[PDB]
């Protein structure tokens, strides 16, 4: 099963094992850089054919770059 | 009605009552003057003893004095000075001496070789004893109605229960119904009730689908402790649920929504049948208990 | 997860577990609890931005809604995910009863 | 991970669209392309007096109306005039979500 | 319970279900949803006083704590108890797909 980077998984060397996809998103606040990495389970990828959570999510004001991948430890960008 | 006929040995659900007993004891701050801890065991062999403070400094460097009296030869499994009447450690001092079986003479038996007892405990008969390391400065007068969380003894008495087994193991989903009525003698609110899931043999793990209907009059919180069983776990209950870390890891835990389940055997069996849990394997109706040992068959 | 391990070592403005000690008699006036005198109950606090530990789909939708429409005041809220029991000692008349009170200490939060 | 694109997918529909630079496809179906490699295609046909517009999801490594998709990467759908007998024939393709909804001449 | 029958008919400042309609494309930017164009997702809002629909024991403790120590700002929060699914329609190529998205509409709240 897929091995993703997880910035909240303190207990497990910052990694989770997932059935869906690895996720990463970098938000541009003008006073800090936010790096959210996590797992997204198969049932939480809607619609499975084009999950919205992975979909282009760059709205006005926030330079947010969301990536989804299925290689082990791929969300390191 | 299934709820009124007694169960025997060949029942998957066995009702138990875990409690923490102590007959009498005292508590003092002697370190000011090695800490003296006395256990006056009675008759209802091996007993387990656990040592742990509130862990201020996390290390215990004062050697303790333990006086483990009993009217029985008992192998003391000390788990991470021991005046005794064997002790094992999976810096000891194994001494054999005649100890008085009266509590007041035993208390001053320690006063003869030591300054002032830190804690006295008279226990009835437990295989597990949980004992103090630290020293509360608030306080050695022994009292019949004394209890301190630090010094406790665990016993698990089996409870009577009615119910019946409806279906055999020749099914794809072993669904068990459990109807509790009172979890503890004293009723405050929202007390824990452990359900223990294990295979009947206890040798090889089991891939089983398990539905658990858990209904109680009093508001309980169910705690599922799955051991050597993996697969689908369906929990439907009128109360809340809790899951040990092994349960979520070994099994795929489906969750209740705090259903307004009906009361009685025939009603609860009907509900389970009208909701995809067919056929029901067993029904259990314990009047009072707070621990269930469920054994699965295949 | 947003558990005590993560929340206590990381300066987090957003939804996370917060430490709180509650003295039974001083903070609640509960003389009926004999041992202990207090416990670390903890609590969940902080805003729930989009995709931060969303409990259900509705909380992903609302977190996304409140991202584009912050004024709506309809956002997910920080809430205990995993709780743990606390063993207490209270007297019933003159009988000391050792009771394990379930769901007493918050150990992880979620955004629901 | 390449995910399927959102395209207007109404197949061949009649259109009152001509003598304009920009123009909306007026298609009511936004579809997720069955294959991730597909891109949005718009084709404009004015045979005699009847105009018709077609919106589909389509693999660019493949011909549409026996034509090779040249601009399968552009963001917007800029129509290029192809030559077909007795007919005014325009076609575009693009790689943005709903990019064949707003059609540029 | 604090469900839609009670919460929408009787005005309550405290924790209750609130009506909210979310337009998929206007409120979320969801071009991919064909039918419907939006849905009433609703949300939970309002303060959680002591014993008002307390989810767990910890929320009874915090609700009582925050009653006697209001300045602490560590109170239970209004949160969906029971949610219900929403059936949507979207196109994969030429195929209309009917999907029932679970946990989409909140129908009752609780204090956690």
């Amino acid at each position: 099963a897929l091995q993703c980077f997880c910035h909240l998984c303190t207990k497990d060397n910052f990694t989770c094992v997932t059935d869906g996809l690895c996720f990463v998103s970098v938000t541009e606040t003008t006073d800090k850089v936010i790096h959210n990495s996590m797992c997204i389970a198969e049932i939480d990828l809607i619609p499975r054919d084009r999950p919205f959570v992975c979909a282009p999510s760059s709205k006005t004001g926030s330079v947010t770059t969301t990536y989804c991948c299925n290689q082990d430890h791929c969300n390191k960008i | 009605p299934c709820e009124l006929l007694p169960v025997g040995v060949g029942h998957p659900v066995q009702a138990m009552l875990k409690s923490f007993t102590a007959l009498s004891g005292c508590a003092s701050r002697g370190t000011t003057s090695q800490e003296v801890h006395i256990i006056n065991l009675r008759k209802g062999a091996e007993v387990a003893l656990h040592l742990r403070p509130i862990q201020s400094l996390h290390v215990h460097q004062k050697p303790l004095v333990f006086i483990l009296n009993s009217p029985q030869p008992i192998l003391w499994k000390v788990r991470t000075i021991f005046h005794v009447v064997e002790v094992h450690f999976e810096s000891g001092e194994v001494k054999v001496e005649t100890l008085p079986h009266g509590n007041e003479h035993l208390l001053n038996w320690a006063h003869h070789r030591y300054t002032a007892v830190t804690s006295f405990s008279e226990l009835r008969m437990a295989h597990d004893i949980y004992i103090k390391v630290g020293e509360d400065p608030v306080f050695c007068k022994i009292d019949n109605k004394f209890l301190s969380l630090n010094y406790l003894a665990s016993y698990i008495e089996p409870q009577p229960s009615t119910g019946c087994v409806l279906s055999g193991p020749d099914h794809e989903q072993e669904v068990h119904i459990i109807e509790l009525q009172a979890p503890n003698s004293s009723s405050a609110f929202q007390v824990d009730v452990i359900v223990d899931l294990r295979p009947l043999d206890g040798d090889i793990p089991l891939h089983r689908d398990v539905v658990l209907l858990l209904k109680g009059e009093k508001s309980v919180n169910w705690v599922i402790k799955a051991h050597k069983v993996m697969g689908k776990l369906e929990i439907m209950t009128s109360d809340t649920v809790s899951l040990s870390e092994d349960t979520e890891r070994l099994m795929q835990v489906s969750k209740t929504v705090k259903q307004k389940l009906p009361a009685g055997s025939q009603a609860l069996i009907q509900w389970a049948e009208e909701n995809g849990f067919n056929p029901v394997t067993s029904y259990t109706n314990t009047p009072v208990a707070n621990h269930f040992n469920l054994r699965l068959r295949e | 997860a947003l558990d005590t391990n993560y929340c206590f070592r990381n300066l987090e403005e957003n939804c996370c577990v917060r430490p709180l000690y509650i003295d039974f008699e001083q903070d609640l006036g509960w003389k009926w609890v004999h041992e202990p005198k207090g416990y670390y109950a903890n609590f969940c606090s902080g805003p729930c931005p989009y995709l931060r530990s969303a409990d259900t789909t509705h909380s992903t939708v609302l977190g996304l809604y409140n991202t584009l429409n912050p004024e709506a005041s309809a956002s997910p809220c920080c809430v205990p995910q995993d709780l743990e029991p606390l063993t207490i000692l209270a007297y019933v008349g003159e009988t000391p009863k050792v009771e394990q009170l379930s769901n007493m200490v918050v150990k992880s939060c979620k955004c629901s | 991970v390449k995910f399927p694109q959102l395209c207007k997918f109404c197949d061949v529909r009649f259109s009152t669209c001509d003598n304009q630079k920009s123009c909306m496809s007026n298609c009511s179906i936004t579809s997720i392309c069955e294959k991730p490699q597909e891109v949005c295609v718009a084709v404009w046909r004015k045979n005699d007096e009847n105009i018709t517009l077609e919106t589909v999801c389509h693999d660019p490594k493949l011909p549409y109306h026996d034509f090779i998709l040249e601009d399968a990467a552009s963001p917007k759908c800029i129509m290029k005039e192809k030559k077909k007998p007795g007919e005014t024939f325009f076609m575009c393709s693009c790689s943005s979500d709903e990019c064949n909804d707003n059609i540029i001449f």
